[PDB]
């Protein structure tokens, strides 16, 4: 299996500026020219949301705000102008081995 | 449009067992993997066994295996999660998701309401 | 200046073995600085973890030849397939050792397989012999449309072509079927008593099953059946007097093994007299050539003669299989194997006790009944035979002739007209003439009874294409005599050679010629 | 509409770039492809890419297209396709050689002629040029016996007479004791051989010491013996016809949509039944209600058949057929339809065998004309697309229009008092003649 590990568990940055993701995979998480990695955000008491799919492209019916990028063992998520869209947690899942496996998750204030 | 919806909350005594049933009323039910997730309060996700309705074929988890059975009818449109042995670290959430046959990954797009269970 | 043999055993005590007769080995020829060594697995479950296993294992070490155990175990046969496929992509030589199935003896496919035990095929030479000893001519072959069906089947004809004689019947049924009634009727109607069986043990527990329901295990019944059809379930239900083969010493391991070990190393000896040889190639990982010198080794292997074995001299066929293997022949007296035979490499030698066939009968039973009850079939000539409609119903009017004697006539069943214009309408009529006075000559000789009835179309029988398969099929009074429908062809038939090529005619009774009719 | 997620697996000596691979519409169904490129494989080489490909993404077939000559890469392929449960297609190279028997719950389909249809072929061009008395030689390779007879039961069952002279079965060591009194048996024109390309040089020796190559004798090969086309041994005479698959003008980026298209079409035929389509194992490593076989033997590309036999071939397979010219290469001649054949050369030119060592003089030049009882001109029959057996073949100048000099030799068909001379004359003093009716006017005048 790969072990994701997020940093930092809680974050608090200002209202406007940006703010920063990481989750580090344990292997490379690559197949064949395209990277497995997927973001996620759940408000509290509710499913989440598909945000992010193959590490680069951005989900239809999403603002453009949100972005990724990453390649090899290193991924990084970055959101900018910050809004009161991100106040709920964030995860990451990769799907190169199965099972698939979750991050630790991340909160925003 | 796809829609999936859930039983209700349940409460036993510790040692019993529950059945959580997920409807997919959206789609053609005998063609697409339908995935169950464990949610702890707030710190993880993990992965317990997926069921293809049209041929019944069947993956478990290492951890979860002899834990949990799934069993779905392709009548009633329904799939059955069939918990056994229930103890004091069974209290979690649980969903029934869906992804769909057009990419190259394995995601989770169609989530369900999610049932708790507490012992 | 060593050479190894490696060799995928089940048992670690059978590797032990296998490590002894090595070291043994090493000092029939002596002890030089060539020295053989050892290097020995054990099967896995999984066929695909097992030939990656094979390859770095084995080949990493640089062997010389393979040997395989075949485990038991409910996966049957079809367990070294994974280290032939990686051996012959090499074409390192393999030697079996217990499996038996036909499929191995295709060079096309398995390119470099050997064994030491013959195929579930020979059966076939051994049936053909008994059949002789036992003057049997007339036989029912049933196959299961398998491969080890369709070997055994195309080996039987092949032994059967020097006589220039056709078995009286085939039968085919599907592997796994559940109901055979219906080609055990059609294996009921027919002359032959002799059934030769080929099939797995479920199938082989059908047939006696189906057997039993329809009462074909009476006087006159002889089963002739494989080594497959007398063990487990099939021994479980079997009719009595069912005579079976075996095959001596042919689960004997050891021995199996120290007569491989013997003429390996007897053939890599001669091998080594030789010149021109390279050494096998190392690692499964960056090496996609072929061994240079596999082809020559292998074909040393197959030109040994070997001596000195615990079954006797060892030598392989054409196609690498085994020659001359003492067969044992059984009987099923009261739900018990008893030998009353051996079958020597070449000839049957019986034994000196009895044989009681399935009736129960102590002497030997033939079986062909020659129908007594024939299907005449004939055509509506003008001088020769003559149809009248029936006077009331299946009754003809009797009438008389200038001689005084009364006219001789016989029920005969035909169609009014052609399909075209009549669909179906079959009724019983009135036949009478010359031919028909001699057939009720030759029917008083040769006490025989008779049905006579006329030809559905109104064509004696030529040959002529079908649209599909683009094949060429007959007509007429000799469609009809082929196909079955009838046993003697009653009529003015010419005799020439188109037709003498495919049945068989008898003197003339009436000689004459072609002439022309014209209008005066 | 679910996917396909076929993995496309190719070698580097072709010039495809992967970019082209991942881009390459009209499919029934979206196939998103997974494409490597590899060297020369190995049987753990192909072992390990195979099981690093089913995980990650749920692959729902395969099309593996080789470029080497080895034929243990069929094999392998079967033994993979029956234990991970995915329809795999072979393409070009090693995959491409036909397997006589594979395992019945394999899915493995591959493109390529067996020797039926290759036997088929031969028969054919033997009756479009007019061969009718021929022999067989064949050793004890494997299949052999089902050459022999397919060969037997196609000829019982024909419109034209073949007159099959001799079976030989070379069976010994060339020891020239048997061998040599069995090629002495053989005195016709028309020779068919099946031997592998080692056996071919020697038997090919032997004939040539015997007298049995010239300008005369034609000698068909299958596909067995004339193999790799860059390695052509110094027995073979020039003049070898043969019969080998299409290598010249199916382009790989052709093969690869064709492969794309069949699976897709047989996966959306299938989906319509049940509503599942299928799909490969979970894994390698560890420890099949419905099979694509019966939704395989129709299948409608673009109005080319694509359809497989109930055995595991192609039902309209592209035959070509090749001769090796003076210039020691071979040379296409003519391709195979779906169902006839078409042949670039109406008359058959004379090859010179080896080195010409001698030249031919037998083979003359006539001119004749139509006057009736004495030559008879009548058209070909159609029913069997040959002269009537009481006639002999000729060939007639027709131009299609006047405004340009372009024509056509139509053949006919002659007899009559001195077309029997002219056959007497041809048993007795033995010379070949090739008949021709003048076009330019009547007899004679200056
Ligand atoms: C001889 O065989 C043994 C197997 O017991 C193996 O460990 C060893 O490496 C071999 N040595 C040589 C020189 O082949
Ligand atoms: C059962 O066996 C008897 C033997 O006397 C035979 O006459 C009878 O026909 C058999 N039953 C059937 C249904 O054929
Ligand atoms: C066993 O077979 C061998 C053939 O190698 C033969 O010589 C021997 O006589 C047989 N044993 C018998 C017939 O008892
Ligand atoms: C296959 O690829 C390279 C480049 O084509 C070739 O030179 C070499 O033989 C192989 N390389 C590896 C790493 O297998
Ligand atoms: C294949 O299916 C098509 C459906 O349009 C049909 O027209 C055709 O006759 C079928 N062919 C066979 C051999 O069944
Ligand atoms: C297909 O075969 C038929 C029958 O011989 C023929 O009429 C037709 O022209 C062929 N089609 C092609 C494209 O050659």
């Amino acid at each position: 299996d790969i072990v994701l590990t997020q940093s930092p568990a809680s974050l608090a940055v200002s209202l406007g500026q940006r703010a920063t993701i990481s989750c580090r995979a344990s292997e490379s998480v690559e197949y064949y020219g395209t990277t497995l990695m997927q973001w996620y955000q759940q408000k509290p008491g509710q499913p989440p949301k598909l945000l992010i799919y193959a590490a680069s492209n951005v989900d239809s019916g999403v603002p453009a705000r949100f972005s990724g990028s990453g390649s090899g063992t290193d991924f990084s998520l970055n959101i900018h102008p910050v809004e009161e869209d991100d106040i709920a947690m964030y995860f990451c899942q990769q799907s190169r081995k199965v099972p698939s496996t979750f991050g630790g998750g991340t909160k925003l204030e | 449009q796809v829609q999936l919806q859930q039983s209700g909350a349940e409460l036993m005594k510790p040692g019993a067992s529950v059945k959580i049933s997920c409807k997919a009323t959206g789609y053609t039910f005998r063609s697409y993997w339908i995935e169950w997730l464990k949610q702890r309060p707030g710190h993880g996700l993990e992965w317990i066994g997926e069921i293809l309705p049209g041929s019944g074929r069947t993956n478990y988890n290492e951890k979860f295996k002899g834990k949990a059975t799934i069993t779905a009818d392709t009548s009633s449109n329904t799939a059955y999660m069939q918990l056994s042995s229930l103890t004091s670290e069974d209290s979690a959430v649980y969903y029934c998701t869906r992804s769909r046959g057009t990419m190259i990954t394995r995601e989770f797009t169609y989530w369900g309401q999610g049932a708790l269970v507490t012992v | 200046k060593i050479v190894n043999i490696g060799a995928v055993l089940s048992t670690r005590k059978h590797e032990q073995m296998f490590r002894e007769a090595v070291n043994q080995a090493n000092k029939r020829h002596g002890s030089w600085k060539i020295q053989l060594n050892a290097t020995s697995v054990t099967h896995k479950p999984n066929a695909i973890q097992m030939a990656l296993s094979v390859c770095e294992d084995l080949i990493s070490s640089q062997v010389y030849a393979i040997l395989v155990s075949h485990p038991p175990t409910p996966n049957d046969h079809f367990t070294p397939t994974p280290v032939s496929y990686t051996a012959g992509f090499y074409r390192i030589p393999v030697l079996g050792l217990t499996t038996r199935m036909s499929i191995y003896s295709d060079k096309s496919i398995h390119l470099s397989f050997l064994r030491t035990v013959p195929p579930y095929s020979h059966q076939s030479s051994v049936w053909f012999e008994m059949m002789r000893v036992y003057n049997w001519n007339h036989i029912i072959l049933l196959v299961s449309d398998d491969h080890e069906g369709r070997a055994a089947q195309k080996r039987l004809e092949t032994l059967l072509e020097e006589r220039e004689s056709k078995a009286e019947k085939v039968l085919q049924f599907d592997p796994g079927t559940k109901n055979v009634t219906a080609l055990l009727m059609e294996a009921r109607e027919l002359e032959a008593r002799v059934i030769i069986l080929s099939a797995s043990e479920d199938d082989a527990a059908t047939v006696y099953r189906a057997a039993a329901m329809l009462n074909m295990t009476g006087s006159g019944y002889v089963w002739l059946v494989g080594e497959r059809e007398i063990s487990g379930n099939a021994l479980r239900y079997a009719p009595d007097g069912i005579i079976g083969l075996q095959l001596i010493n042919g689960k004997n391991e050891s021995a199996h093994i120290s007569d491989a070990v013997g003429v390996v190393a007897q053939a890599v000896h001669e091998l080594l007299e030789k010149e021109n040889i390279t050494d096998p190639p190392r690692g499964c990982v960056g090496n996609t050539n072929i061994w240079k010198t596999g082809p020559l080794f292998k074909r040393v292997l197959m030109s040994s003669k070997y001596a000195d074995g615990v079954t006797g001299r060892v030598e392989f066929n054409e196609d690498g299989d085994r020659k001359f293997a003492n067969y044992s022949i059984m009987n099923l007296q009261n739900r018990k194997l008893v030998q009353v035979g051996i079958y020597n490499g070449t000839h049957v030698i019986p034994n000196d006790r009895k044989i009681i066939w399935p009736g129960g009968e102590t002497e030997k039973p033939r079986g062909y009944q020659m129908s007594t009850r024939l299907k005449i079939v004939t055509i509506h000539q003008e001088p020769f035979v003559y149809v009248k409609p029936t006077m009331s119903d299946g009754t003809c009017k009797e009438e008389f002739t200038v001689n005084g004697d009364p006219v001789k006539k016989v029920i005969c069943t035909g169609p009014n007209d052609t399909s075209p214009g009549s669909p179906r309408h079959t009724v019983p009529q009135c036949c009478y003439g010359f031919c028909i006075d001699l057939l009720i000559k030759l029917a008083r000789t040769m006490n025989f009874t008779y049905e006579v009835h006329l030809v559905a179309d109104g064509k004696f029988g030529t040959q002529e294409r079908v649209n599909n398969s683009n094949k060429k099929e007959w007509n007429g009074m000799m469609g009809e005599l082929l196909s079955g429908q009838a046993d003697m062809i009653v009529a003015p038939l010419t005799i020439n050679n188109e037709r003498a090529q495919y049945i068989e005619f008898s003197k003339p009774f009436k000689y004459q010629g072609l002439t022309i009719l014209v209008k005066k | 509409p679910p996917a396909l997620n076929i993995a496309v697996l190719l070698g580097h000596s072709h010039d495809v770039t992967e970019r082209e691979l991942r881009n390459l519409t009209g499919l029934p169904l979206d196939v998103n492809v997974v494409a490597l490129l590899m060297n020369r494989t190995d049987p753990k080489s192909l072992i390990t890419h195979v099981c690093d490909l089913m995980s990650g993404a749920r692959i729902h077939g395969l099309v593996f297209g080789d470029d080497t000559d080895q034929e243990a890469v069929a094999q392998m392929l079967d033994f993979i396709s029956s234990q991970t449960f995915i329809p795999i297609l072979g393409i070009h190279g090693g995959a491409s050689m036909i397997m006589a028997d594979k395992d019945p719950t394999s899915t493995f389909f591959q493109f390529g002629a067996s020797i039926q249809q290759q036997a088929t072929v031969m028969l054919k061009i033997m009756q479009d040029y007019d061969w009718h008395v021929f022999s067989l030689v064949t050793t004890i390779f494997p299949g052999y016996r089902d050459f022999i007879s397919f060969i037997k039961t196609t000829v019982d069952n024909s419109f034209v007479g073949w007159d099959m002279q001799n079976v030989i079965t070379l069976d010994t060591s060339f020891e020239d004791a048997k061998t040599q009194v069995q090629l002495k048996k053989i005195h016709s024109s028309v020779i068919l051989l099946y031997c592998s390309k080692d056996e071919a040089v020697l038997i090919l020796s032997e004939a040539r010491s015997l007298g049995l190559t010239g300008y005369d004798f034609f000698w068909i090969v299958p596909s067995l013996v004339s193999g790799n086309t860059e390695l052509i041994p110094k027995e073979f005479p020039s003049g070898l016809i043969s019969v080998s698959y299409d290598d010249w003008d199916y382009s790989l980026e052709a093969r690869v949509r064709d492969g794309l298209g069949i699976l897709t079409t047989a996966a959306s035929s299938m989906l319509e039944k049940f509503s599942y389509i299928p799909e490969a194992k979970a894994s390698c490593y560890g420890q099949p209600l419905h099979t694509l076989h019966q939704f395989m033997v129709n299948v409608t590309w673009d109005g080319k058949d694509l359809s497989f036999t109930e055995e595991g071939y192609q039902v309209h397979p592209r035959l070509v057929v090749i001769v090796l010219n003076k210039d020691r290469e071979w040379e296409k001649v003519g391709k195979w339809e779906n169902q006839t054949l078409s042949l670039r050369h109406a008359v058959w030119p004379r090859y010179k065998s080896f080195s010409d060592c001698e030249p031919d003089d037998n083979h003359l030049s006539i001119v004749t004309l139509e006057e009736a009882p004495f030559v008879i001109v009548e058209d070909i029959d159609p029913l069997t697309e040959t002269c009537v057996r009481n006639t002999v073949p000729c060939r007639k100048f027709v131009k299609i229009n006047n405004s340009t000099n372009e024509g056509m030799n139509v053949k006919k068909c002659c007899k009559g008092f001195c077309i029997d001379i002219l056959k007497k004359l041809s048993r007795t003093v033995k010379f070949t003649y090739d008949l021709y009716l003048v076009t330019n006017g009547k007899h004679g005048k200056k």
